């Protein structure tokens, strides 16, 4: 809940899966952006905005 | 707006039926009124036969009339004499003939007429019946008519019914009122083919409802009389 | 002791056949 | 989940009877209609005014709606 | 004052009615079941016999007579000091665990 | 061939909520033609004069046809 | 008691009892139609195309 | 030697399913809603199959082939009513049930209730989405209407009307995708529908009085299919005097009219059970926030587990929550009229308030009261 | 079952029904058999029981 | 759309019109070739090794 999550070691749970969940996010919109092939992505990025 | 009373229509009761005598003379009105403008296509002379035709009235009633199908070995399209397979014949042969010979208004389908306007047939009498004369303040273009009932107060249908505009083949007077009432039960009929059927369809149904409820809740009651009647005592050391 | 419960009494329930402690209830039980 | 461990129970003595030898409608309007009566008056103090303040609501609204269509003199 | 207020609640609420204490009518979260566990054998035979005959009751639709009615000053709340000690004990687990 | 219709509208006419009908009816056609150019049109009471007459006729006519 | 000499002959058994209820479904099914049907046209009669073909 | 009904698999399945299943002895006719629903389902399903097998679907055939049903089949009209009064009849019972898991604290089984808040999703658009079907003035119109309101999503939003329509606007290829999404979503309700019995079978189902009821348990077969029989009898009972008596009673008339694009219908709106919530959307001024409205007005549902805090998992012991449920209903019955009226003076004002009641009493009445209500009980 | 007169428009109908319908039945069939093939194992290609070996 | 009168015109214009229909539609029937081409094989299978005694 509210308080039994607001605690030390939680918040050190909390630091320690920041890289990970973090950059699962990115993972997760490099697939969208590729799924969707978003042009307003893709455009910048080198070697892909030839497709267009 | 102004929207239709209750009039007390004979199939109006919970368990009642139209007066197919009055349904054959609304399709008559039907014939010699209002086919000239309106398309019933939804319906055919079959389904006349049996509920206010025989056979051979209905064979008789189909030949009256001329319709143009089916390409000949030139591939002309060829008028034939109707049957019973065709359906009513459409006085106009596409939609916009029908607006540009009025007056670009178009003529709605008479077959789900009542079914399709809330109030049903004390909806479609109540404007036949209720030609009126344009009040003060309002003026009219000349084409249209005056009906309080149609929404927008301006009906672009000259009156179409009135005293003697028929001769019905019984013999009962031809005066508007009777009319306008035989045509909108025969209207009410092409809607709801299925009514008096329905209607049977119900009472039967109804019977049997009375007749199963008391017994299966009576044998739920006698499966349950096992706990309804248990007793419990506490009986601690 | 279990000699001292004893069936509480359902003749507020039991139809009018068996309803007498002196009737053997095999005679009214095709009817029931 | 299913019959034969449950729960724990002890010192429950039950009884019942057959569905044969005991009435199916045991006085069903001695009783039924005063327990009817009982019940109603247990859950309408807190069942009807709910529906009767949307029964004054749905009046006033259409009464106005109605005032609101008709003209206001001008 | 408040405790007649608290009368009129409890004679409005109905499990007085059904002849059921305050703590037949608590729902049975983890800490719950884990208290009445907890209960000794006598409250737990009374208070299982209770929540049966409640039951039954019920689905026959039949409040219990009006004489042998839970009274407000009879009830008794037998579960509560369970109740608490079991709700101290994770509570201290969880600042255990923070 | 007189019509059922129109004589059960005349019966209906002489019924006291018609009256009033007609009397507002009245009104407002000598108020909107006295007056010249005016959008209040004397639609409105005309419907509750028909609202009147065509229920008290809807509850009889029936009977005479 | 009738209905005990009824269970007796043709109840006990489950196969006679089903025999029972598909005989006398026959029956019901006619009766019900008949009566059912019978009012109906009571309620409605002479505007149905059964009492006024005769005209026609 | 064992038992068939519960050694052979399926039997065992069916019998720990509906034939020795424990269940509470006090469960009232609130519960029968369930099985009701099922047959309401099936009752539902046989009789698509059987339009289905009469329905040409296409702009040009639709509304004649849905008049062919109607009129020549033999016996098409009763099942053509039968099918319209059952989805009607439907929503009248997936309304009656989830007033039932409110009332009792029927959602502290969270799985069952999740699972059932899918359900609900699904059942909605598969009715917004039959209706279509017949292709009436009403049909196309409101199905223009409520596929537009996809379009006040940011973004995307407007991609994905035309994604929708398969086009430009509602046409041909909107109604054959939405009939044969319409065939295939029933059965997706199925098996969501087993799911949710698994779910709700693992723990058992919940008394009137909230109290566990392990101590009594009896068996489902020799009581509990009767009373599910006499149940489904009478919503059959209720449901052919819809069909033989009333047919068009619920439906607009509107509909028994050919979808013409050239003419706005005086009045748009959808079904009975839809009004509510085309209600809520109606009265936030703002297009997004319309659409995060309506949506939220069913979702908030999930949220029911999480704001109970009354220690009384039912209401039955609880006067002031039952009040606050009345008054929850008769907000509903309200956002049902002013759906059904047009948005105007004062059904703008009215509708506005009830909306904002709606909220009010699921996210903070109920919960301050069940505060109160655990403190007048000495706990 | 054919609609009587020939293969024609009623027949086209009812056989996309029956063609829509009849897939789902198929899946309920294959848990049902999935459902009776598990609790005997498989029949490995030896014919051998093979319950020293799963 | 299953109407008598424009079903095969239906075909033709998923085959032509649709966006990569031509690639649903034989997929779908060559699918069901392969369906059955799985399945006498799965039956093979079947009656060779003796599951058919399950
Ligand atoms: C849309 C919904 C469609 C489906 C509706 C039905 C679904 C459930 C049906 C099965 C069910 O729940 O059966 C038990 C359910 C309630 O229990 P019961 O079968 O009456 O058994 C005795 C009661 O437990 C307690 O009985 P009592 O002590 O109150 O006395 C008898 C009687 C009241 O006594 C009377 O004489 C009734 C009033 C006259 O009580 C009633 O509830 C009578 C109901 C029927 C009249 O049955 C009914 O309510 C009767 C059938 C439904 C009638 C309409 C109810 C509204
Ligand atoms: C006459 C004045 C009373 C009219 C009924 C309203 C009322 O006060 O009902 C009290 C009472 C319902 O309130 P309650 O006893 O506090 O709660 C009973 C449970 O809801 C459990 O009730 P139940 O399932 O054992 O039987 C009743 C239930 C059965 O409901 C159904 O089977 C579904 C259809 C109704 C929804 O229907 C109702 O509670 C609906 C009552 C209003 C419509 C009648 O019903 C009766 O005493 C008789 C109901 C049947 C009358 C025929
Ligand atoms: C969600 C964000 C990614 C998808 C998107 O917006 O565009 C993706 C791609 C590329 O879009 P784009 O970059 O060509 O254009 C973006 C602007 N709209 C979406 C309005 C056209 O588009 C799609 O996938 C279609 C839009 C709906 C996607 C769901
Ligand atoms: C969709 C869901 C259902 C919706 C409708 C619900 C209401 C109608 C259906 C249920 C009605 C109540 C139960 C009816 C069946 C019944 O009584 O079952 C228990 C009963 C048993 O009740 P019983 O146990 O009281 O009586 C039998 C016991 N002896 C023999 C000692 C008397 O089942 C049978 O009687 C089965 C008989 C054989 C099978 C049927 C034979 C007749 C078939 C006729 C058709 C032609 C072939
Ligand atoms: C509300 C009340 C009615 C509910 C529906 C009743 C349907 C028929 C029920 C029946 O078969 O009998 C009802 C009644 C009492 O039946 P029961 O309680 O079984 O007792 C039988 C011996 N006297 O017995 C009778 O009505 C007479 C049976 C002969
Ligand atoms: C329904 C009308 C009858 C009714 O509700 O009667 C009251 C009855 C009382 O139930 P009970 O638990 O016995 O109350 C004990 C009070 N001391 O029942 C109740 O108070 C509970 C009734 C509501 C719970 C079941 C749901 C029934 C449908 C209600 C409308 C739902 C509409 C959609 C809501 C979302
Ligand atoms: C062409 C069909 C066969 C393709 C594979 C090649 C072949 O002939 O395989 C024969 C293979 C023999 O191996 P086995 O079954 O282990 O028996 C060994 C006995 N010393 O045995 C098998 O492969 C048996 C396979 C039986 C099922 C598939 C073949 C029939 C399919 C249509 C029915
Ligand atoms: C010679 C032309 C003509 C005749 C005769 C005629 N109509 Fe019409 N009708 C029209 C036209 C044009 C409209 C379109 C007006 C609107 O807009 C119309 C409108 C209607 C409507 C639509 C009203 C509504 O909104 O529901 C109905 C119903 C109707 N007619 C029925 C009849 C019946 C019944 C008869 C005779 C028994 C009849 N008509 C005779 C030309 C005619
Ligand atoms: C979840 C259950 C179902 C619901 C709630 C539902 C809902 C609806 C509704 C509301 C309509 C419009 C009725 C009307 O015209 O007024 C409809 C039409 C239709 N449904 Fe369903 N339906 C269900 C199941 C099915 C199934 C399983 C099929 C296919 C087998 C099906 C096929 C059809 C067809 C062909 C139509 C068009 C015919 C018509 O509109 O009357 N339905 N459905
Ligand atoms: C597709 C329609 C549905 C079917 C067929 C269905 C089926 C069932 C059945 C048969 C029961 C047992 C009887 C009962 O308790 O009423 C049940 C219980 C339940 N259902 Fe549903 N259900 C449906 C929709 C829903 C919805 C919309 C919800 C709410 C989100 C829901 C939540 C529940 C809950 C909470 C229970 C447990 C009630 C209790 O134990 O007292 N169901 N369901
Ligand atoms: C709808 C098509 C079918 C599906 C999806 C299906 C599914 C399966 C699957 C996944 C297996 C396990 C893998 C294997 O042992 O091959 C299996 C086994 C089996 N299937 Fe099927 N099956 C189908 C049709 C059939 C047919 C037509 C038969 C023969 C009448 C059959 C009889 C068997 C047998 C006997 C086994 C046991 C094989 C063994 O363990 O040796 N199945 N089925």
């Amino acid at each position: 809940m509210l308080s039994r999550f607001l605690g030390p070691r939680y918040r050190e749970l909390a630091r320690n899966w920041i890289p990970t969940a973090s950059m699962w996010g990115a993972v997760g919109a490099v697939g969208l952006v590729w799924a969707t092939d978003w042009r307003l992505i893709l455009d910048w990025v080198p070697y892909i905005n030839g497709k267009f | 707006e102004l929207h239709a009373p209750s009039y007390p229509w004979s199939h109006r009761g919970l368990l009642s039926s139209l007066d197919h005598t009055s349904i054959r003379r609304g399709f008559q009105v039907y014939k010699q009124v209002c086919s000239s403008c309106h398309s019933m296509d939804y319906v055919a002379y079959r389904h006349l036969v049996g509920v206010c035709y025989t056979e051979e009235e209905a064979k008789a009633l189909a030949e009256e009339v001329e319709v143009q199908d089916g390409p000949n070995e030139d591939g002309e399209m060829f008028m034939r004499p109707g049957k019973l397979s065709d359906y009513f014949p459409k006085p106009y042969p596409n939609p916009e003939a029908a607006r540009a010979a009025n007056n670009g208004a178009l003529p709605p389908d008479l077959s789900y007429i009542v079914r399709a306007r809330h109030g049903g047939e004390d909806y479609v009498f109540s404007l036949l019946t209720g030609y009126c004369e344009p009040p003060t303040g309002v003026s009219l273009r000349e084409g249209l008519y005056f009906n309080p009932y149609f929404p927008g107060q301006a009906i672009a249908m000259a009156p179409p019914i009135y005293n003697e505009v028929l001769e019905f083949d019984d013999g009962t007077p031809a005066t508007m009122s009777q009319v306008a009432k035989d045509v909108c039960t025969f209207l009410r009929w092409a809607s709801e083919p299925e009514h008096d059927h329905r209607k049977r369809m119900g009472l039967k149904m109804l019977m049997m409802m009375g007749l199963l409820l008391p017994l299966v809740y009576a044998m739920k009651r006698h499966k349950w009389s096992v706990l309804k009647s248990r007793k419990l005592a506490y009986r601690p050391p | 002791s279990h000699t001292d419960i004893r069936v509480p009494d359902f003749s507020d329930y039991r139809r009018a056949e068996v309803l007498d402690s002196t009737k053997s209830s095999k005679e009214s039980s095709d009817a029931r | 989940r299913e019959f034969g461990h449950l729960t724990r129970m002890r010192h429950v003595i039950t009884y019942s009877l057959s569905p044969f030898e005991q009435r199916a409608f045991p006085h069903y309007f001695t009783k039924g209609i005063p327990n009817v009566l009982r019940r109603t008056r247990a859950c309408i103090l807190r069942v009807a005014p709910p529906f009767v303040v949307f029964y004054l609501v749905y009046t006033w609204g259409t009464q106005e709606f109605e005032k609101s269509k008709r003209k206001n003199p001008a | 004052w408040l405790e007649g207020i608290r009368k009129w609640y409890y004679n409005a609420a109905g499990f007085n009615k059904l002849g059921l204490m305050r703590d037949d009518t608590i729902y049975e979260d983890d800490d719950v079941k884990e208290a009445i566990r907890r209960l000794p054998e006598n409250l737990y035979n009374d208070r299982v016999f209770r929540i049966k005959r409640a039951l039954d009751l019920t689905m026959r639709q039949q409040i219990l007579p009006k004489e042998q009615w839970t009274k407000y000053e009879e009830d008794k709340f037998y579960l509560e000091p369970y109740l608490k000690e079991v709700i101290r004990e994770r509570k201290e687990r969880e600042e255990w665990a923070k | 061939l007189v019509d059922p219709l129109t004589t059960v509208r005349e019966q209906c006419e002489q019924i006291e909520k018609c009256i009033k009908a007609r009397e507002r009816l009245e009104l407002c056609d000598q108020r909107v033609s006295s007056r010249s150019q005016t959008e209040e049109d004397c639609t409105e009471e005309l419907f509750d004069f028909l609202h009147a007459r065509d229920h008290c006729v809807a509850h009889k006519l029936f009977n005479s046809l | 008691t009738l209905t005990a000499r009824l269970y007796s002959l043709l109840f006990r058994r489950t196969s006679t009892f089903a025999l029972t209820i598909a005989v006398g479904a026959l029956f019901f099914e006619r009766a019900f139609d008949q009566g059912a049907d019978a009012i109906y046209e009571h309620i409605n009669q002479g505007k149905l195309w059964k009492h006024i073909k005769h005209k026609y | 030697m064992t038992n068939i009904r519960k050694s052979h698999p399926l039997m065992k399945i069916i019998n720990n399913a509906f034939i020795d299943l424990p269940a509470p002895s006090n469960i009232s006719s609130w519960w029968n809603f369930g099985s009701l629903l099922g047959i309401c389902l099936i009752l539902q399903i046989l009789t698509g199959l059987f339009l289905a097998m009469h329905y040409t679907s296409d702009t040009t055939t639709a509304f004649s082939s849905v008049t062919h049903i109607c009129r020549d089949v033999n016996y098409g009209w009763v099942i053509r009513y039968l099918h319209a009064n059952g989805a009607s009849m439907f929503f009248i019972c997936l309304f009656i049930h989830v007033g039932r898991g409110l009332y009792y604290g029927s959602y502290m089984f969270l799985e069952t209730w999740n699972i059932g808040v899918v359900l609900l999703f699904t059942v909605m658009a598969t009715a917004f989405m039959g209706y279509v079907l017949p292709w009436g003035q009403m049909s196309f119109w409101g199905a223009t209407v409520i596929t537009n309101l996809l379009s006040a999503i940011p973004y995307i939003g407007t991609d994905l009307v035309e994604w929708i329509w398969g086009g430009f606007s509602v046409d041909k290829a909107t109604l054959t995708r939405f009939f044969a999404f319409h065939f295939i979503l029933p059965f997706i309700i199925t098996a969501l529908a087993a799911v949710h019995l698994l779910f709700l079978h693992e723990t058992g189902s919940n008394n009137p009085t909230g109290i566990s009821s392990d101590m009594d348990k009896i068996p489902f077969h020799p009581y509990y299919t009767i009373k599910d029989i006499l149940g489904a009898l009478f919503m059959m009972l209720i449901l052919l005097i819809l069909v033989l008596f009333s047919p068009d009673l619920l439906g607009d008339p509107d509909n028994y009219t050919p979808a013409n694009p050239l003419n706005t219908p005086p009045h748009i709106k959808p079904e009975w059970y839809f009004l509510f919530a085309y209600a809520i959307l109606r009265s936030i001024p703002n297009k997004l926030g319309g659409v995060l409205a309506l949506v939220a007005s069913i979702l908030i549902l999930i949220l029911m587990p999480m704001l109970h805090t009354s220690k009384q998992r039912s209401m039955m012991f609880r006067p002031l929550s039952q009040c606050l449920f009345w008054m929850l209903v008769a907000d509903l019955i309200t956002l049902t009229w002013i759906g059904g009226q047009p948005v105007e003076h004062p059904f703008i004002i009215i509708g506005q308030l009830a909306s904002i009641l709606y909220f009010l009493i699921i996210l903070v009445l109920m919960p301050i009261t069940s505060i109160i209500e655990n403190n007048l009980l000495k706990w």
